[PDB]
């Protein structure tokens, strides 16, 4: 995209409160609509592909063309995916899955009842057997859902 | 690993094979079998449908009206509720040695109904003499479509386990004699059976009618005022189950008249106490119904006991107890992407058009 | 001959 890319950055220098350059986590908890979603900081993360804790602009780009309207369901699936696998090494850890979990549920599940329900879906999704989700085993579970459907945004 | 809540013990993921749970005499290995479904372990699935069909065939073979001699350990509702069954056999003694008596809703409700299921048909096979099961209204196609089980099955194992089980379903009796006293049923009395021949003679292979003799054993209850009636009638529709009927006092009494029975034995609702005596007759000094109730703490929120009763020579010990720790499970079953997909999709979403915005 | 109930808990 060529004026986009120019819109998209009129946004990113709106955000970059301290004209830095990057978005630090403290500058989207400043839209006050993001300060009651415990997504935020998975999102935030996985856009922040340098691991410096900031979104320099590059990575805004890349992120935000994850939710456009051509995406196939096979890249949305990815980022789905993505919100889970926090370590980024492909695979999803009983302990990644029970954490971006407790993000969601908060006191709803006390802690014993949340592993318990965790270990029984990688149990039934861990057609390999090595205690881990890969993408394969990801979108075999989830593949029926349509929620690829439901992650667009008009760039 | 990166396990969060070490202490919370793991399934294990191998599933029991046909050697690890049948010795080569053909005897299940219920101890094995109770260790592992404890664990929240499964059996191959042709290890389970072996189980299912092999009860089955014992099943099939025994009459509608079942003759038990006493001593017997007599059981009320379970109801999925596998980890106190567990407790109930120690409350009741082990099956080695003592006669049970189910009174059937062995499943729905209690998200373990297909371990309750693999467990006694194994100790069915195991005890063909001395360990008895009837027929409940939850042991049919149409409640357990509606209910969790249909879905249980499908989710731990798969369709043809929930079919086989359908098919035993079919074939559980629908009542029992004991000690030449007690009729033994699951719901009550119908206005068509007045003598026991009247259940001798049906046809119980099938799945239950929605009214006859049959779905009337199964369904009816005593009036919410037994005993202390100003309806002169023995039999009134009932509105709460939607089928069948509500017996009365009299009705009661005159069935065991005459048939020269003492009392009426069933289950099916559900008691604070897990039983509940119910009028004298006068003719014998004896509660003319009992209802027994053996699902504690039932649906995890009513906080009653449940109870068997032990009958022996010349005594009925009712003995309580109650509920025991299990594991935790979403609704139907739910994995927990599909339980948090949609929401992390709309939450995602959301703080994007929240960002362009 | 009217048979005993005793009732009792286990727990
Ligand atoms: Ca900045
Ligand atoms: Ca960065
Ligand atoms: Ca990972
Ligand atoms: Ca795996
Ligand atoms: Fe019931
Ligand atoms: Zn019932």
């Amino acid at each position: 995209d060529a004026d986009e890319i120019k819109r998209l950055g009129k946004r990113f220098k709106k955000l970059d409160l301290d004209n830095s350059g990057s978005l630090s986590v403290e500058e989207f908890m400043s839209l006050p609509e993001l300060q009651q979603n415990p997504l935020v900081q998975r999102v935030i993360d996985i856009f922040d592909t340098d691991g410096n804790g900031e979104v320099d602009f590059k990575e805004f780009i890349e992120g935000v063309s994850q939710f456009s309207v051509k995406g196939d369901k096979e890249q949305k699936l990815r980022f789905a995916f993505r919100i889970y696998d926090m370590d980024k090494d492909g695979y999803i850890s009983n302990g990644e899955l029970f954490q971006v979990l407790k993000m969601m549920v908060g006191n709803n599940l006390k802690d014993t009842q949340l592993q318990q329900i965790v270990d029984k879906t990688i149990i039934n999704a861990d057609k390999d057997g090595d205690g881990r989700i890969s993408f394969e085993e990801f979108c075999a579970v989830v593949g029926g859902l349509d929620i690829h459907k439901k992650m667009v945004v008009d760039v | 690993t990166d396990r969060v809540v070490k202490a919370v013990p793991f399934p294990p993921s191998h599933r029991l094979t046909a050697k690890e749970v049948f010795d080569n005499d053909g005897k299940p290995r219920v101890d094995i079998l109770k260790a592992h479904l404890m664990k929240e372990g499964r059996l191959e699935e042709s290890v389970a449908l072996r189980i299912i069909t092999e009860g089955a065939s014992i099943l099939r073979q025994e009459k509608n009206l079942l003759d038990i001699d006493a001593p017997v350990t007599v059981c009320g509702d379970i109801h999925g509720q596998f980890f106190d069954l567990m407790k109930l056999f120690e409350v009741g003694g082990s099956p080695a040695n003592t006669r049970y008596l189910f009174l059937g809703d062995y499943v729905d409700r209690g998200y373990f109904s297909i371990e309750c299921v693999l467990y006694l048909w194994a100790l069915k096979i195991l005890y063909p003499k001395t360990l008895f099961l009837l027929r409940g209204n939850h042991e049919c196609r149409h409640l357990t479509e509606y209910f969790t089980f249909k879905q249980e099955c499908k989710i731990k194992y798969s369709e043809r386990v929930y079919d086989a089980c359908m098919d035993a379903f079919d074939c559980l009796p629908l009542a029992a004699l004991m000690n030449q006293q007690f009729l033994c049923v699951h719901g009550g009395l119908s206005p068509e059976i007045n003598t026991l021949d009247d259940i001798r003679k049906l046809d119980r292979f099938k799945e239950p009618p929605a009214y006859g003799p049959m779905c009337d054993i199964l369904w009816s209850d005593p009036l919410e005022d037994f005993g202390n009636e100003k309806t002169q009638e023995h039999f009134t529709h009932n509105t709460v189950r939607g089928c069948s009927y509500f017996y009365s006092y009299p009705a009661v009494c005159e069935f065991l008249q005459h048939n020269n029975l003492l009392s009426i034995l069933r289950a099916h609702e559900a008691q604070d106490a897990g039983y509940r005596m119910y009028r004298k007759s006068q003719t014998t000094g004896f509660p003319s119904l009992i209802t027994i109730f053996s699902a504690p703490n039932y649906l995890d929120v009513y906080n009653n006991k449940a109870a068997v009763l032990k009958y022996e020579n010349n005594v009925m010990n009712i003995r309580q107890f109650n509920c025991s720790p299990h594991p935790y499970w979403l609704p139907n079953f739910m994995d927990v992407f599909t339980w948090s997909l949609p929401f992390v999709g709309e939450k995602v979403t959301e703080m994007l058009v929240n960002v362009l915005n | 001959e009217p048979i005993a109930i005793i009732i009792t808990d286990t727990e």
